[PDB]
């Protein structure tokens, strides 16, 4: 069973863009590498990159521009001389909805486990006091004093003082702490376990073999 | 016997129808 | 002249589909089984469905169309009393005419304005007359002061 | 010069030609056979070629054997309204009768002038050049499918191991040469590692495969008259070892006998016996054990 | 062609069939899926949707037939209005439209400019009352 | 034999048949066509009716017309075609008639300006 | 024996060209 | 004997033949 | 015999016929 | 008789000329 290819489709649509291969100036270039286009299809430059994603991929890009590139290409070089299955061109639309699922891990696929953290913390406080203290305090005494001078007429005296002193003091206090925290903790621990490369191994071939199972014609 | 009786009829019937009604 | 090369860049476009129209068994493949999906009975009743619907709403709508259409006889009806006077006003135009028109009407004609305007010309005379006889006495006696 | 060949799934044209060939072949061959099954007491004294009264009569057109100059050479004859004259188109060039035909066969028993027309088959309904294009493409397909089972019956003893010369000398001087005792490294050298690839899910696919081919040939074969059925009466293997429902096959043998029964009526006329029989007999041992007269023996030998 | 038939032998059509036998184990219907009496079914039930349409041409051929009878007997009235007007002239009719021509109008012509003109007259006898007298005041 | 479709075609007509299945659809379809008959014979019951009231009045015309037209509105109209264009000499007579009675009285206002000389003292 | 075959014969003859031009 | 059948035979069908030719 | 004899008035008719 | 016989054919050949 045998339907149209694809590297006779892009062959075909490129040379509907002007293009040649063997007469291409004046001088005969069949043997030129820079011109036949099997060789414009494994580099894979921007002219056969702007007919696939026009014919092939008619609403679709991937997240980056730099992955997107490395997905067109390993699609359209892996598939050139297949087949295709559903049997006209601008029909195998099921090739539009099998890109579509967010399986885009074509580039910086850290799973070396890498955990990144974040702690973001705030704090708000405030206080207050209020400090009454209130004395109160009195005191007396008594001074009986004498003295007896005598001489060889002999002088006598006695005192007293009575001295009482009351005394008060009160006094207010009152404060007022405001108070305010932050932090912002950070981690990015990444680990190495040896078996993670194990499951690494396929993590393209389950998609690409997807548009064998739903898009190419899996028989001779 | 009867049986030239017979013959002799046949002819006679196949002469008179032969010769009278028509020629076939 | 040499013009119109129309009927000529067609040529090596029209030679081209003969080449490859019926040279094709060296070159190709019958294999493969392509299948054909080919309009059951839903497709039928969607050609159908919309050619009766076109004229279902246009003989739904007919009522309106005759309505108009025997609306207007009733306004032929209405406008024919109308018409009737029209025309019966045109022939008496030429009709009146042979009566009284190249006759009696020609007579006052001649007698309402030929002799009302002598009339008029013979006020005229008299006016003149009277504004003579008025400015007579005027320009005789009342100069003496002036 | 112009070649460029498919690929080794030519033989997947070759498949579909040797089904398409073989309906071809079956199909003209049972009718290159089946004008001659009756041929009825062959030539005691009548002046008919059977061979060519038998083909004409599997063309469905009525021949009608009478007189010529006595001696009853063929012509063809293309509620009950009699036939008498030689209205009919006649074959022969001179030898016409020129004179009273008949049919004889109502008119009396045994006394009109010789006409008599012998059908086919007394009740026409379908010709039996469709029943057999009805089987022969089933039978087609069935031989079909017996090629493509044991063209695809054929076994390899697959070796595996990487590549390049180091069990290529194992089996080159030990199996082939049929050496026993070879010795190996013990790197799980042969712990399954040579396979076979076999199709025993095709054998025994093979024989009930050959046993619809035959029996279909069977029921083709019992509805067109033409049976092993005297000799299964004979052998006591009577009904369903033989599976044909013999009431069936002695059926359908009777009714081309008695298509041709106005060959009796014939017989009749002019004192011969012609009867209709059924052909089922092959020589230089039938004709052997049937006799055992020693003038047979300077016959044969 | 107006011809109100009647509306039940109408509607029953559309709820009639004949069920013949068509046999089981023939081409005539391979399958015998319920298809294709589907198609026998609804293109037979679309022959109606022509017959009334086919009503309303004649509706619109015999609406076009009554205006243009119409339209001829109009070309033809002013035929009959000459002769009408014939009648109306050789009759003594003819005594509307002369005494309603002669007499009202003549009569009115000759009162008015009478009127209008003695009216005139007595304005000039006025306007000369007026001249006169005003000439004798000064002296 | 050999069953083929062999036109394989391009079509441009168009389907929302708001129903459960085709058999439901055929119903419908069928109810459709019975109310729309219903609007024929209404119709009819109008038409018939309005063709007894109109081919009277064609056929009864020329009664119709004799009769109409002897109303006595014709002398209203005999009035209108007297006072039409044929009249009207004599009407832009009296009009230019009376423009020159008011030719002549201004003309009396002109003249009664050589008065006013000394009507002082 | 062999005049009944051919009485027979003639018979028959006769027969087949009476209902030639017969009234039946 | 069947000879002398056969001779009978034929002039039975000159004798046919001759009434075929003359009318009578 | 008797057919010798039918078969002599036969070609006795023959010859009358002739 | 036989020359009954050969007379009858004689008659058939000279009907035959006729």
């Amino acid at each position: 069973r045998y339907t149209m290819t694809l590297y006779d489709f892009i062959k075909s649509e490129l040379i509907k863009k002007g293009f040649n291969e063997f007469v291409n100036d004046n001088k005969l270039t069949f043997y030129d590498d820079e011109f036949q286009f099997m060789q414009k299809m494994l580099k894979f430059d921007k002219d056969v990159l702007a007919i696939v994603n026009e014919k092939v991929f008619k609403g679709f890009s991937l997240k980056d521009e730099l992955s997107d590139l490395l997905f067109k290409k390993s699609f359209t070089i892996h598939f050139l001389d297949r087949e295709i299955n559903r049997q006209t061109v601008e029909a195998f639309g099921m090739q539009v909805i099998t890109v579509c699922i967010t399986h885009e891990d074509y580039l910086n696929v850290v799973y070396s486990s890498s955990e990144v953290e974040k702690y973001l913390q705030s704090q708000g406080f405030t206080e207050h006091n209020e400090d009454t203290t209130s004395n109160t305090d009195e005191t007396s005494n008594q001074n009986a004093t004498s003295l007896d001078n005598s001489t060889g007429n002999n002088t006598i005296d006695n005192g007293k003082t009575v001295n009482k002193s009351s005394n008060e003091s009160n006094q207010n206090a009152k404060r007022n702490q405001n108070q305010k925290g932050n932090a912002k903790g950070t981690q990015f621990t990444k680990q190495y376990l040896i078996d993670n490369i194990d499951k690494a191994y396929d993590l393209r071939k389950k998609i690409l073999n997807e548009f064998d199972k739903k898009c190419f014609l899996q028989i001779w | 016997v009867v049986l030239e009786q017979r013959i002799a009829s046949l002819e006679q019937q196949v002469t008179t129808f032969l010769s009278s009604q028509m020629q076939q | 002249e040499n013009d119109f090369k129309y009927f000529d860049d067609i040529r090596p476009f029209l030679d081209e589909i003969y080449k490859t129209r019926e040279r094709y068994t060296p070159f190709y493949d019958d294999r493969a089984d392509y299948n054909t999906n080919s309009k059951s009975y839903y497709d039928y009743i969607s050609r159908l469905s919309k050619l009766i619907e076109v004229l279902a709403r246009r003989i739904w709508d007919y009522d309106n169309e005759l309505k108009k259409r025997f609306k207007n006889w009733d306004d032929l009806m209405k406008a024919f009393p109308e018409q009737a006077k029209d025309l019966f006003r045109g022939w008496l135009n030429d009709g009146t005419i042979d009566s009284i028109i190249h006759d009696e009407f020609k007579k006052y004609s001649a007698g309402l304005t030929s002799a009302f305007a002598l009339f008029k010309v013979t006020e005229m005379k008299q006016m003149n007359d009277f504004k003579s006889e008025v400015k007579d006495l005027i320009k005789d006696i009342d100069r003496f002061v002036n | 010069r112009g070649l460029n060949v498919e690929l080794s799934k030519e033989i997947s044209k070759r498949v579909v030609e040797h089904r398409n060939r073989f309906k071809r072949l079956m199909f003209n061959r049972y009718l290159e056979f089946l004008p001659l099954l009756i041929n009825y007491t062959n030539r005691d004294t009548v002046g008919i070629d059977f061979i060519q009264l038998e083909s004409a009569l599997r063309q469905n057109i009525n021949v009608v054997v009478g007189e010529a100059r006595n001696k009853q050479i063929m012509i063809l004859g293309y509620q009950k309204r009699l036939t008498k004259e030689d209205i009919y188109f006649i074959v022969p060039d001179y030898l016409i009768p020129d004179d009273c035909l008949q049919i004889h066969k109502l008119y009396d028993n045994c006394m009109s002038g010789n006409f008599v027309v012998m059908q086919n088959k007394p009740i026409q309904y379908n010709s039996d050049i469709e029943i057999i294009e009805h089987y022969t493409d089933e039978l087609a397909e069935v031989a079909l499918s017996r090629f493509s089972l044991i063209m695809q019956a054929k076994f390899s003893k697959i070796f595996k191991s990487e590549i390049n010369d180091e069990s290529i000398n194992q089996l080159v001087s030990e199996i082939y040469n049929g050496a026993p005792f070879v010795k190996m490294s013990p790197m799980f050298n042969a712990d399954d590692d040579i396979i076979d690839l076999t199709s025993n899910s095709v054998i025994p696919a093979l024989t009930e495969m050959k046993r619809e081919y035959q029996n279909k040939i069977s029921e083709l074969s019992n509805y067109l008259g033409i049976n092993s059925l005297a000799v299964d009466k004979e052998s006591g293997v009577s009904d369903e070892e033989a599976k044909s429902n013999r009431g069936f096959t002695t059926s359908n043998s009777n009714i081309y006998l008695k298509g041709r029964e106005p060959i009796t009526f014939l017989s009749k006329r002019y004192g011969l016996d012609i009867k209709p029989y059924y052909d089922d007999e092959t020589t230089s041992k039938i004709s052997m054990v049937d006799t055992l007269k020693d003038e047979s023996s300077d016959i044969n030998g």
